[PDB]
C-alpha cells in the first residue's frame, strides 16, 4: 500500500504551486495565516470549520516533510478552499477570493503532478486505482479502459515504460 | 566519395 | 494502413535529407553502385538487393511507399549492403556507420509523430493496431500486465475514444 517520495523531492515539485497562490494580491491575504476567530470576531468559525487549513500550515508540512505523497498536499489545498467556501457567503469578498485561488491552482497543478508521474492534478476523489508496481494513485477515469483487462492489477504507464526500455 | 576501389575516397 | 503519398514524403524526407547533408560520408550512397564503372563485378555476387539514396528518394517522390516501415527497411537495406560488401577497415564502411548513427537519432521522433512506437529496426515481431492499422513492435507495446481481448489498440487510438 502506497508510495513515499523523498520530502525534498515533494517540496521542490510542489512549492511553486503554493507560491503561485501567495503571489495573488489581495486574494491570498485571508489564507496566509490560520484563521484566529478571537482576533477577527467570528467565534462561530470552529462550529462550522472542523478541520482548519491555511497556506502557512501547508508550507510547514512541505518543509518538515509531513507529506509522503502529493495527493495529500492537493487534499490540504482543497480543504482550505472548501473551508472558506463553506464558512463565507457566496456574495462575500473572501468566497470570490477563494474561487480566484482555486482557478489559479488548477492551471498550475496539472503539469506539476504530471512531472511527478501522475495522470493529472485534479482533486483525487474516491474513484482511484493504485499502481501495483510503484504505489501511485491515479484517477480511474484517466487511466482505465473498456478495452483492457489487468490480470495482475493496474500498472501505470511510467512503470510500463521502465520495463519496456529495460528489455532493450 | 564513390569510396570503393576503382575510385579513391 | 496506407498513408497519403504526400503525408509520408513531408514526414520522412527530412530524415533522408539529413543523410544527403553528410559530406563526404553520403557521396558513395547517392547513386546506385555501377559495378562496371567502379571495377568490381563481385558486387553482384555479394549484394542481391541493391539500394541507394536516389532510389529511396524516387520512391518517396513517386509515392511508392504505403507505410513508413517500408522506407525504414530500404534505408537499412542500403546500410547492411555497404556493411556486407566493404571491409570493416574501409572508409565506406565507416561512412556507412556514420549515416546509420545519424539516421537513428533522426528517425525515432519522426516515426513517433507518425503515431508509431519508435523508428528502430528490431524483429519482424509486429502487432497491428486494430483501429488505425499501424504496425508496432511487440517488444515496444505489449506487456504481461495488459490483456486486449478484442485486439491491440495503440495509445493514439485510445485517446481518440
Ligand atoms: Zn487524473
Ligand atoms: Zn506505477
Ligand atoms: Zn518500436
Ligand atoms: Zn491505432
Amino acid at each position: 500500500a502506497g508510495k513515499a517520495f523523498k520530502p525534498e523531492e515533494l517540496r521542490q515539485a510542489l512549492m511553486p504551486t503554493l507560491e503561485a497562490l501567495y503571489r495573488q494580491d489581495p486574494e491570498s491575504l485571508p489564507f496566509r495565516q490560520p484563521v484566529d476567530p478571537q482576533l477577527l470576531g467570528i467565534p462561530d468559525y470552529f462550529d462550522i470549520v472542523k478541520s482548519p487549513m491555511d497556506l502557512s500550515t501547508i508550507k510547514r508540512k512541505l518543509d518538515t516533510g509531513q507529506y509522503q505523497e502529493p495527493w495529500q498536499y492537493v487534499d490540504d489545498i482543497w480543504l482550505m478552499f472548501n473551508n472558506a467556501w463553506l464558512y463565507n457567503r457566496k456574495t462575500s469578498a473572501v468566497y470570490k477570493y477563494c474561487s480566484k485561488l482555486s482557478e489559479v491552482f488548477e492551471q498550475e497543478i496539472d503539469p506539476v503532478m504530471q512531472s511527478l508521474g501522475y495522470c493529472c492534478g485534479r482533486k483525487l476523489g474516491e474513484l482511484f486505482v493504485e499502481c501495483t508496481e510503484c504505489g501511485r494513485k491515479m484517477h480511474q477515469i484517466c487511466v482505465l479502459h473498456h478495452e483492457i483487462i489487468w490480470p495482475a492489477g493496474f500498472v501505470c504507464d511510467g512503470c510500463l515504460k521502465k520495463s519496456a526500455r529495460t528489455r532493450k | 566519395g564513390l569510396g570503393k576501389g576503382g575510385a579513391k575516397a
